[PDB]
């Protein structure tokens, strides 16, 4: 007996001889509809959908999973069996999403169904978000290499990156820079900066080149440290009180002191360029680090990918 | 604890900060850097574990923290 011996593993919730009648059914049958009905009740997606499908009835094994949310599996079986409706779904229901301000759940979906070009953009409009606010210098590295990760399974998908991985690495060498600066490396700290100068498109400029001041005159770089007030001074998004501090702080210090002065691949480690040709690489970032300082890190310093 | 104790602990942790930064947040000791000095971080901030990121378990981490300070 087939149709009460269901019934019966439902009400016993024996939900694996369930799953085992309906895998010893034939292909077709009048009981393995129900079966799934059950399935979808108590929440098993794989098994209801498995049995549908045995059932020869895809768009009800695609409309739970839109109902149970596993959109990958509703993506996949819209692309095997030409259904192609789910895209909308989607669509909406990330915009219903996101007019909840629950962004976060978008890009959860948007990567559970393998749009990551979606997710990328809405974790970049969300770093560059924390970027203009200010925030910790790790939690915008960490946002950027999230949205590089999206990137590069984007780019896997279809088998730019030079904007997402660079976004990650303008605050990963922020941190570098503050980091040797503190532990007393100056001179480290202020190539890092002087490398750190190329990316004022991420970074505000006037964090940019304070920093930049800072390590010159941390580290008798006073031609630098010039070369820093002027566009510091010439920036455009500043008070004029600001201004006039600025001003006034640098005419103490060229009174004090003389204002003159006395591409290749960079390392991730400490910022110096990658001189000799053969040098570590990383599997995921694609950003070098010299052969002198691999075997520091267990991972690597920009992406945390393992290293190798 | 006593109140002495309490408060010979504060003027020592208020002593400990002046002296633990002046080799960076001045220069050559008379002229006050302040004004540069207020876009850098915390020690404690820019310092990384070599810990593997991975994508699920960061992004956890960074949605708790976004929602924490976001209101
Ligand atoms: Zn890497």
């Amino acid at each position: 007996n087939q149709e009460r011996l269901a019934e019966c593993y439902y009400m016993l919730e024996d939900y694996e001889g369930l799953e085992n009648l309906a895998i010893s059914l034939p292909e077709n049958h009048k009981l393995l509809p129900e079966i799934a009905q059950m399935f979808v009740r108590v929440g098993m997606c794989e098994q209801a959908v498995t049995a549908f499908l045995k059932c020869s009835q895809p768009k009800a094994a695609v409309d739970t999973c839109v109902h149970l949310n596993q959109w990958n599996k509703a993506v996949e079986l819209a692309k095997n069996h030409s259904m192609k409706e789910i895209g909308s779904l989607l669509a909406r229901y990330a915009s219903h999403l996101l007019e909840k301000n629950k962004t976060l759940d978008a890009i959860e979906l948007y990567r559970k169904a393998n749009y990551f070009f979606d997710a990328a953009k809405l974790m970049f409009k969300i770093a560059d978000e924390e970027a203009k606010k200010g925030s910790k210098p790790l939690r915008v590295k960490k946002l950027y290499v999230l949205s590089a990760l999206l990137i590069e399974q984007y780019h896997e998908q279809m088998k730019f990156t030079d904007n997402a991985w660079r976004g990650a690495e303008a605050y990963h060498f922020f941190i570098l820079a503050q980091r040797q600066l503190y532990e007393g490396c100056v001179d480290t700290a202020l190539k890092t900066a002087l490398h750190l100068k190329d990316y004022e498109d991420i970074i505000p400029p006037v964090e940019i080149y304070s920093l930049l001041a800072l390590c010159a005159c941390a580290s008798r770089a006073f031609g630098t440290c010039s070369k820093a007030f002027i566009k510091l001074k010439s920036l455009e998004t500043l008070s004029s009180e600001q201004k006039q501090q600025y001003e006034d702080l640098a005419l103490e210090i060229f009174t004090k002191h003389t204002s003159k002065d006395n591409k290749l691949p960079t390392c991730v480690a400490t910022g110096s360029p990658i001189t000799e040709y053969q040098f570590w690489m990383c599997s995921v970032c694609k950003h070098g680090v010299l052969a002198q300082e691999i075997s520091h890190y267990s991972f690597c310093p920009l992406c945390h990918s393992p290293v190798g | 604890p006593s109140i002495q104790i309490k408060r010979v602990m504060t003027y020592r942790d208020l002593d400990n900060d002046l002296m633990k930064y002046s080799a960076i947040q001045t220069l050559d000791g008379e002229i006050d850097l302040k004004l540069l000095t207020k876009v850098l971080a915390p020690e404690h901030e820019v310092r990384e574990d070599d810990v593997g990121w991975d994508w699920d378990h960061l992004f956890t981490e960074v949605s708790s923290e976004v929602l924490t300070e976001w209101d």
